[PDB]
This record gives C-alpha cells, sequence and structure tokens, in this order.
C-alpha cells in the first residue's frame, strides 16, 4: 500500500506562546533532539501536520517522536513507524487563540518545554494549561 | 481557551471568620492553599470561574482537592481535557450577606465541591492556616 496520512492540516513553524522561540531541531539536518531555539528561516524548523496526527519535519522528512513507546520522555525526530506515540492531537480545549497544545495519542501528555519559561529542552509532560506548552503555527520568514 | 475566559468574579477570597486571604504558598500561584496576610500579590487575586473552577491571576491553576475524602486543597494543574472533572468544580451553598467597614455589601457563601459534595474549610473554627474540604456545618469560617 501507498501510505496515506490524510490531508495536510498545517505547514509552518511552531512559535512558543511563552517565549516566542521556535520549535527547533539541533543542527540543520532535521535529525536528532528537539528543543526551543531562536526562530531561524531554515527548513529544519518547518513542520507538516497531517490528519493522521503526525508532525513531519520539512528538512528531514521524519516524525516528531517521543523516546521509547510510552509517550513519556524526551522529544526528537525519528523514523515514522506508524506508532501512536508519534501522533498528536490539537485539542481546542488547550488553545489560547492560535496558540495550541499538542497532545500525544499514546500518553495523553502534552508537548512541553522544561521549566516555566519556555526556553529549555522539549519533551512530554502533564498538560498543565501553561503558556509554555502552547504553540502557534506561523508562516512568516522572520528571524531574531 | 485554556484560560478562564468567562469569570464570574475576581478578587481576594477572604474568610468570613478571620477576614484573612485564601492564599497560595509563594507567589507563583502553585502549591498548598492556606490562609495568610493579604499581601496584594497577583496569586491572591482569586478567579471564581464561570465554568465552576477556582483559579488565580498568577497562574492558570485550579483549586484542587488532594484526594477523595476529607482531603487537603492544593493549587495544581487544571484537568481541562476531555472536560473539567467534577472534583475540580465548585458551587455556592448558603450565603451570609453583610456590609464591611468600607460601606460595601459583601456576600459570603459556602464553597461546595461538586464531586464530594463537601465544603471548602479551614482547620477547626479558627486556626488560622491550612485549608481543605470538610462537612458543611454553618460556622462563620466555612463562609468566604
Ligand atoms: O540549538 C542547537 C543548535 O545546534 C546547531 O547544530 C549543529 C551543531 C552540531 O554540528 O553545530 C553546528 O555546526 C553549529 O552551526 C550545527 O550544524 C544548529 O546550527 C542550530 O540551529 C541549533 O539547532
Ligand atoms: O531514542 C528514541 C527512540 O527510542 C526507542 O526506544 C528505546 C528503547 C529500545 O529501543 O529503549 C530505550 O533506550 C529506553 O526506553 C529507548 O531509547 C523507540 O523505540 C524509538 O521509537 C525512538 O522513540
Ligand atoms: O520534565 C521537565 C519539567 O521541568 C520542570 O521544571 C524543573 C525545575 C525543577 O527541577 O527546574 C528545572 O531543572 C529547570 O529546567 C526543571 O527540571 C517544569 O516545571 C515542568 O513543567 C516540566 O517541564
Ligand atoms: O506561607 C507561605 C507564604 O510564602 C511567602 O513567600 C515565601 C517566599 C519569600 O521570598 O519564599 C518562600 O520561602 C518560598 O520560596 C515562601 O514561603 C509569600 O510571600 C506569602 O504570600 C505566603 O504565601
Ligand atoms: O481538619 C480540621 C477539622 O477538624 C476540626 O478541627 C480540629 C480541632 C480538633 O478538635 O482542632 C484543630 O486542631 C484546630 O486547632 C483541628 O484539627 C473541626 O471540627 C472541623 O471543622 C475541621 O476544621
Ligand atoms: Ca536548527
Ligand atoms: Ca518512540
Ligand atoms: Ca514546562
Ligand atoms: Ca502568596
Ligand atoms: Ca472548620
Ligand atoms: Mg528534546
Ligand atoms: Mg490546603
Amino acid at each position: 500500500y501507498v501510505r496515506s496520512r490524510g490531508p495536510e492540516l498545517f505547514y509552518g513553524r511552531l512559535r512558543n506562546e511563552k517565549s516566542d522561540l521556535c520549535l527547533d531541531v539541533e543542527g540543520s539536518d532535521g535529525k536528532g533532539n528537539v528543543l526551543m531555539y531562536s526562530c531561524e528561516d531554515n527548513l529544519d524548523q518547518w513542520f507538516r501536520y497531517y490528519e493522521n496526527g503526525e508532525i513531519v519535519n520539512a528538512k528531514s522528512g521524519m516524525c516528531l517522536d517521543v523516546e521509547g513507546s510510552d509517550g513519556s520522555g524526551n522529544v526528537g525526530i525519528y523514523r515514522c513507524d506508524d506508532l501512536r506515540d508519534q501522533m498528536w492531537s490539537r485539542p481546542n480545549a488547550y488553545c489560547n487563540g492560535d496558540y495550541c497544545s499538542f497532545l500525544n495519542k499514546e500518553s495523553n501528555k502534552c508537548l512541553d518545554v522544561s521549566g516555566d519559561q519556555g526556553t529549555g529542552d522539549v519533551g512530554t509532560w502533564q498538560c498543565d494549561g501553561l503558556p509554555d506548552q502552547r504553540f502557534k503555527w506561523v508562516f512568516d520568514d522572520w528571524e531574531v | 481557551q485554556v484560560l478562564c475566559t468567562n469569570p464570574l468574579d475576581i478578587g481576594e477570597l477572604r474568610s468570613f471568620k478571620s477576614k484573612q486571604c485564601v492564599d497560595i504558598v509563594g507567589n507563583q500561584g502553585s502549591g498548598n492553599i492556606a490562609t495568610y496576610d493579604c499581601d496584594g500579590l497577583s496569586d491572591q487575586q482569586i478567579i471564581i470561574c464561570g465554568d465552576g473552577t477556582i483559579r488565580n491571576e498568577a497562574r492558570n491553576y485550579c483549586f484542587t482537592p488532594d484526594g477523595s475524602g476529607n482531603a487537603n486543597v492544593m493549587s495544581s494543574p487544571c484537568t481541562l481535557y476531555p472536560e473539567i472533572p467534577s472534583s475540580q468544580r465548585w458551587r455556592q451553598g448558603r450565603r451570609k450577606t453583610f456590609t464591611d467597614n468600607g460601606g460595601i455589601e459583601q456576600v459570603a457563601t459556602e464553597i461546595i465541591n461538586l464531586a464530594s459534595g463537601k465544603c471548602l474549610d479551614i482547620e477547626g473554627s479558627d486556626g488560622t492556616g491550612d485549608i481543605g474540604v470538610y462537612d458543611c456545618q454553618n460556622l462563620d469560617d466555612q463562609y468566604f
């Protein structure tokens, strides 16, 4: 079978409500750790979000993934192996305007930045309804 | 809308007995809930939310019973998805109504949990510290 993901819901960068930093991958390969960093106009910070729940990095073509299988731990880019821990929903309940939380299908835990200030490393954590867990899809070419 | 976008009332939540502020330890707006001097910090600005949760201006956190029986009340993450549970919802009970030295009419009421059906309470009939839930027994310290 040719694997379908459904449509194409979004294509952009993810700017953090708390810090205005961009959801970023280390280096510019599009592979490895995911962390918060300055918005840079590189393809490694652009993601495609599909109906099936996958967030696919535009540079590397691979999935926003959580360590192991539980849906709890560090987040990085990893092969898309059709698992539920690589699938995310965007519940309207945890939005504030255009800034929204990403809820992991395997653990009902939120895409999260360590601490309260939305500046550190990116993993999953309990949905706490705090600005540092909320991201806006952005379509500009802005840099810092 | 992860925030309380429809507040019924915002201000200092005082005890009818002691005239003291219901307070969260520290100034972050997370932690244990107990009475304390009114220090004018935003964590003491309590939000009586239209959805029935109780929150504060310092942090998007809910007045939460720390158990299922007669438990302590902490300020912790709001469970907002799939929907706010009954354990984190509250309602007005009976209401004493009075006029303070400011010449302003205030309305003190019981604050009843919707899961346990119990009352927001301070230890004894005037401690004057640690807050939790208890049985509703019409003492002027279970009125806020
Ligand atoms: O926030 C971490 C940053 O990491 C850099 O990653 C690469 C490392 C490893 O080789 O060293 C560079 O050569 C430095 O430019 C990078 O290729 C990224 O440049 C930053 O964008 C950022 O991801
Ligand atoms: O490192 C990210 C990847 O983690 C894998 O899980 C690892 C398993 C063994 O494969 O054991 C750990 O070392 C600790 O639990 C994990 O690093 C996942 O299978 C991959 O999907 C990926 O998430
Ligand atoms: O798993 C990350 C979690 O980090 C918490 O913040 C921690 C505090 C207390 O240890 O200090 C740090 O070391 C700063 O990075 C963190 O480990 C956050 O409050 C949680 O929301 C969560 O992200
Ligand atoms: O009894 C709790 C009180 O806590 C005060 O905050 C204290 C600050 C003082 O800088 O530092 C701590 O020790 C913790 O870091 C707190 O205990 C608040 O100012 C009071 O409002 C009150 O909540
Ligand atoms: O959890 C407190 C509850 O129990 C009673 O208050 C206790 C009495 C014990 O006789 O004295 C204290 O030690 C206060 O100094 C309390 O632990 C009350 O009858 C209940 O209303 C309730 O507050
Ligand atoms: Ca990068
Ligand atoms: Ca995984
Ligand atoms: Ca965090
Ligand atoms: Ca305080
Ligand atoms: Ca009492
Ligand atoms: Mg990471
Ligand atoms: Mg308490």
